[PDB]
């Protein structure tokens, strides 16, 4: 026979939804796919699909900080099969970062109180969807570049809770854009800046 | 495993600008926070600026606007920081950091800016063998005058920094424009001349490496 | 723009003995303070991050608390290898201000000077000038006074001096004095010694030596 | 005055599993115990009387024991109309008095909820105001985050969500999501949509419709 | 055959007092013990007292007594429960009892007590047909939005209570002293507008009885 | 001829004692009074009487569950008889309950042991005569009202035997009453209140 293995395993993820892709095109071909932890019990996911991604989100999402290992069973379509193994992956220190928002920004007095959406993640801790400060916690910093429109030069503040408080010079534009840090990691470590937003 | 890279020596004349270097190994620049330090002589640090290498955006003390601009490639993983109308008031070591959000986890080695006008002059090592046993220890003292120098700095080590224990490396002294520095390690008689011991300089702003054995 | 004012400038304690440093911010910095201990000529160690973290094999001796405008770094027993200067920099918000930093010295077990004296080597003769090297290594009080006497009382200047800093492992400082004659006065006398004054003892520490190429 | 103590507040368990609620008094009630299951919005049905006797057709799986003290009610294989709040009534001597009862919610297989919207009847619209319903009918586990938006990202607040009971019969949960807008708002927009995210799918449940009436 | 009728609702303005009924039918309450027990919202059960119709005798709890007072007409076969000095703390409902001394053998339906001074205000019954069959089951699912009604409660049925199995009724929720309630039947594509499904709702408080074709 | 036959056919019973009262009184006639058990072989009991009243407890007490039905036949006095049946009696279930009686009472500790009389009934099981509570067993609550001169506002406590073990307070009056109730029935499940008694 022939129904050649897989090759360009990707593992996908942003906020902890993963979806793990592999090559090539099934050619009168099915595929299916075997998760465990590390080293271990590997369970079947997507089942003789035809597919070349598989959404294996409630695997990872059982423990972010978890590696696990994938592979991919190539079998023949139509009228021991080979497979492919994945690389590893720890969710926690390798899910991208989404793009921040800027969720609100009042006055209180001399100051501005900037503050960022608390993004929610599939991740879910009892009955109940754990957001993205959930999952890190203290090891998740925003940092702040604001500035006023009068010229180049910009000013920086760091935060590991959802609120700023700058002071800002009376009756100016400032403009904003908050970028994420994961601290603990080695890798991907940063957000794409958020939208800049700019007051009056 | 991960490690900054900085130029050392570094001689300039007056007015002209420099560009030093942070060469980052063992990580990516993009990933981080680069950060570059002034400290000159007799004072503590300053903090000249920072660079996110990622959205290429950067910060600075407003003590050092227009003076400096510090710029990365992140292709060779190199953060830059670009000083200009240079001053005496210069002449500090630059150490450039990795702030990886709680702290500036790394630094490099610094490097020794020197604005002047005086020409590099390489060293001239003599070793400092005792005319006869020394009366002090029951053990031995050898040393190393590094003499006639400039730029700072040069750093002296002993058997290529094996010898490592009683040893005495004593700052550098100004004498019309060079100065003279000096190193004495203390070993056991029962080693010397029983055993080598080396004494090697090493002055960086001309490329110079000598080694005196004693 | 964010002030810091560190405290005190220098301070000496003693062994096992505790400390404490201290920095208030001119605002609520939300911790984020680090300190940062400097060994002379060595790149900054980061002790303390986020008011109250220790870091990347900090001993366990150190500890650091604050919220707000008031932060303290306190080393419970004092050792050896503490003597250093710790600067505490703020980073919560553009510029990041360093304190201007604490130079801690060490007190302890007074000690006497051993004594080494070196000749011109007839390596720098050729050149046509001379030093004598006189090398007053692990003494304590770093207090001393040395006097350079040529064929007697006849005592001169044209030395130079420079000393250590407190060793990181005997909390001592060795000094160098340098005496540097052209190999003129060199061959003009004979006798070439040092005046050790220093109160470990009463009466001067001479080390000498006769230029009888003979 | 005698004290009724009911153990768990609530409790999750699977199909099939055996289950004991507990009820301790404070002094020998000497079996005047009644177990007491309440459906939502029904008056409550009683279980077990005198400790230990099965009552008016009460299903065999159910089973008391008891005396003095200590009493417990037990469910064998736990079932769908299980799903209920039961009490336990101490009536030996005044006051009757009734444990706080116990929430037994049924742990099973997950459903993705199939949804429903409905655009502001006509009829309503002849008053003023315009309410958007979403209903998530037969879902599992409770937990699910819907978001209404109207014309894009522009979500809202206006919005009201109500709860059913685990059903008796699938032990599943439906919701029902109105946004209420006035004739005004609501005709000023013309796409109208609610997500619901919920751990079935990874990718929101969505349902629109859009108000052109044309 | 046996059974106990209840108000069913009730509003009732604070400082007032009020009295709920009863009655009786297919036994003679003078052979029994009549108890009152009332119920909060997020809260269980609670005895208030008991009466023995025979020989003209009360019980009460502590908790109520003053508060309390249950009466019995023995002609009319009717017992009553008077609260009094009514504070929001008396909105519950009140279940009245049978005891046959080993347990409550049967319960009125419960009488929904609501102390406030807002007004009565009829249910207004908008119908939920789809804007177009939907894309979630074989079956389509119709709905019925009873809203800005008060007090408490609607009772809302489908095809009086024929149509049972695909209900759904959602608890109401307040918002501007009026609530909104919600049910949803769902039926077979198959068998509507082929046949008639009209959703009936009681608002008790003000005896309306509205009733939607949808 | 005339003879009139029966009407008012009551059984009238307290402890299982029963008696047959009926009307009229005999105007020159007698009566003869037939007893059986649920549908059955006929019993005649009380002899061609001029009392309007039978007394049919030897034949009730042997079944005390079973449903008795009756009939008096109306007899010509001096020189096919009438007769009209009497309604089912299921002593059982309709018998009164004859007053309580509180029997005794003595403090055991902290409490007062407060006690029942445990009354005899014509029933006969072996050649003993079966009490109350033998007849009934758990099947007979007695229902405790107690309550301390003091005040107006009373206490209940149940019991299926015949003694309670109430706690009441150091030094005070307390006064008693107790009903009996059978409650496996749906009529005369009670009995009359016992005569209240006080303390001290």
């Amino acid at each position: 026979t022939n129904t050649v293995a897989a090759y360009n395993l990707t593992w996908k993820s942003t906020n902890f939804k993963t979806i793990l892709e592999w090559e090539p095109k099934p050619v009168n071909q099915v595929y299916t796919v075997q998760i465990s932890t590390k080293s271990g019990d590997w369970k079947s996911k997507c089942f003789y699909t035809t597919d070349t991604e598989c959404d294996l989100t409630d695997e990872i999402v059982k423990d972010v900080k978890q590696t696990y290992l994938a592979r991919v069973f190539s079998y023949p379509a139509g009228n021991e099969p080979l497979y492919e193994n994945s690389p590893e992956f720890t969710p926690y220190l390798e899910t991208n970062l989404g793009q921040p928002t800027i969720q609100s920004f009042e006055q209180v007095g001399t100051k501005v109180n900037v503050t960022v959406e608390d993004e929610r993640t599939l991740v879910r801790r009892n009955n109940t969807f754990l957001s993205l400060r959930d999952v890190f916690g203290k090891d998740l910093i925003y940092t702040l570049y604001y500035w006023k429109s009068s010229s180049s030069g910009k000013k920086t503040a760091k935060t590991n809770t959802n609120e700023f408080l700058i002071d800002v010079d009376k009756g100016e534009n400032y403009c904003f854009s908050v970028q994420a840090v994961i601290p603990s990691r080695t890798v991907n470590r940063k957000s794409t800046d958020s939208p800049v937003e700019c007051m009056g | 495993e991960i490690q900054l890279q900085q130029s050392g020596a570094e001689l300039v004349r007056p007015g002209a600008l420099v560009k030093l270097s942070c060469k980052a190994s063992g990580f990516n620049i993009k990933d981080y926070y680069m950060h570059w330090v002034k400290q000159r002589p007799e004072q503590g640090l300053e903090w000249i600026g920072l660079i996110d290498p990622e959205n290429g955006n950067t910060i600075y003390d407003p003590k050092f606007q227009g003076k400096a601009s510090i710029t990365a490639d992140t292709s060779s993983n190199t953060a830059y920081l670009q000083l200009s109308s240079l001053t005496s008031e210069d002449t500090a070591v630059y150490y450039c950091a990795r702030d990886n959000s709680y702290y500036f986890d790394y630094w490099g080695q610094g490097t020794t800016l020197t604005v002047s006008s005086a020409k590099t002059t390489p060293p001239s090592v003599y070793p400092l063998a005792p005319g006869s046993a020394a009366q002090t220890n029951s053990m031995v003292t050898l040393g190393c005058l590094v003499k006639g120098y400039f730029p700072e700095p040069v750093t002296v080590t002993w058997n290529s920094g094996s010898l490592s224990s009683g040893v005495h490396t004593f700052p550098a002294v100004l004498q019309s424009d060079l100065y003279t520095l000096s190193s004495s390690v203390t070993v056991p008689s029962s080693t010397w001349p029983s055993e080598t011991v080396t004494c090697n300089v090493a002055h960086p702003a001309s490329s110079t490496k000598v080694d005196k054995k004693i | 723009d964010i002030k810091m004012t560190q405290s005190p400038s220098s301070m000496y304690a003693s062994l096992g003995e505790r400390v404490t440093i201290t920095c208030k911010a001119s605002q609520d910095i939300r911790k984020y303070l680090n300190w940062y201990q400097q060994k002379p000529w060595k790149s900054p160690k980061t002790l303390i991050y986020y008011a109250t973290s220790l870091a990347d094999g900090v001993p366990s001796r150190f500890s650091g608390s604050g919220s707000g405008q008031d932060y303290s770094l306190t080393i419970s027993s004092l050792e050896s290898d503490d003597t250093a200067t710790y600067y505490c920099l703020q980073h919560g918000e553009s510029p990041y201000t360093f304190g201007g930093g604490t130079k801690l010295e060490i007190n302890r077990a007074d000690a006497a000077p051993t004594v080494s004296i070196f000749p011109p080597s007839s390596e720098q003769l050729t050149s046509g000038g001379a030093s004598v090297v006189c090398f007053l290594n692990n003494f304590y009080p770093k207090d001393i006074n040395v006097k350079w006497k040529i064929d007697g009382s006849e005592r001169q200047n044209g030395v130079l001096n420079s000393w250590t800093d407190q060793d990181s492992k005997d909390s001592t400082y060795s000094m160098s004095s340098t005496l540097t004659l052209t190999k003129d006065e060199y061959e003009r006398h004979n006798s070439y010694t040092c005046e050790a004054t220093h109160k470990t003892s009463t009466s001067p520490i001479v080390k000498s030596f006769n230029r009888n190429e003979c």
